[PDB]
């Protein structure tokens, strides 16, 4: 499984 | 080894070697997909009124007031000021090196509330693209992570090929915001300031960071109320992760 890594979410 | 260079491929590419100016990646102008998928209503404003120094399809513009940009087909034509991620109406900025987060960016003069900083550029993927490159980007060991949500089904991947903004770190108390616009009937990513910025602040944003991988990376912005941790407390899936 990736060690790292994730999404950034486009919020306000 | 000036802002300037990032345009100079030849000269960018020496200054990476010499630790000068972040390591190469593609400059692209817009958005590009791997794979592919009105007017307003303001009153023109007069040769007078432009001098004067009137602003076309400002506050009141109804695109504007639904984060749609202006085509070239508006009644203000030239003088429309809401064309802002068409005509590349950026932001003065900065790409420096932090202590610990790794390169950033910065105000390269004083910046009002609610300003276009960049447009967060990159390649458009689907959910299968999307894992392909989790895996690639695992394999590969990479530190720093360029996945932008857009829609559901599209994830803006600025890690090889995208603009400036994708130098922009994460804050717990951020002086921008992200806000999705319509450009020709697609869905674009821009940053805007939330506050008066100074000139030479590091320009941030709070990242809302999904994080799949099995380790959190600690947050070094410095913040009061600081999270500790890109990502938060939780975990998530990669599927859940990538908007599924
Ligand atoms: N507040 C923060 N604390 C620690 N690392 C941060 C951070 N904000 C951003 N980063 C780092 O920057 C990555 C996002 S990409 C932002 C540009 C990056 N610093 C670069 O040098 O190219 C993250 O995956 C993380 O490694
Ligand atoms: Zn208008
Ligand atoms: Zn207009
Ligand atoms: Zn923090």
């Amino acid at each position: 499984a990736p060690r790292f890594g994730g999404v950034m979410r486009p919020n306000r | 080894c000036v802002m300037d260079d990032f345009r100079d491929p030849q000269r960018w590419k020496e200054c990476a070697k010499q630790g000068k100016m972040p390591c190469y990646f593609d400059l692209i102008e817009e958005n590009v997909y791997l794979t592919e998928r009105m007017q307003c209503e303001c009153t023109p404003l007069s040769k007078d009124e432009r001098a004067q120094g009137e602003i076309a399809c400002g506050e009141d513009c109804l695109n504007r007031l639904l984060m749609i940009e202006c085509s070239s087909r508006c009644p203000n034509g030239d003088y429309c000021s809401n064309r802002r991620f068409q005509r590349k109406q950026h932001a003065d900025v900065e790409v420096i090196l932090t202590e610990k987060k790794g390169w950033g960016l910065r105000a390269a003069k004083d910046l009002p509330s609610n300003t276009f900083v960049l447009e967060y550029c990159g390649e458009v993927l689907d959910h299968k693209e999307f894992k392909a490159r989790v895996k690639e980007y695992a394999r590969n060991k990479n530190i720093h992570y360029y996945f932008m949500a857009l829609k559901n089904d599209e994830i803006i991947d600025a890690t090889q090929k995208g603009n400036c903004s994708r130098f922009m770190n994460h804050s717990c108390e951020p002086n921008c915001e992200t806000q999705k616009w319509t450009v020709n009937g697609q869905l674009r990513v821009g940053f805007f300031t939330t506050k008066l910025v100074p000139s030479g602040s590091e320009l941030t944003f709070d990242y809302q960071f999904q994080r799949y991988g099995k380790e959190a990376q600690k947050c070094f912005c410095g913040s009061a109320n600081c999270r500790g941790y890109l990502g938060g407390e939780n975990r998530v899936s990669i599927r859940a992760a990538g908007g599924k």
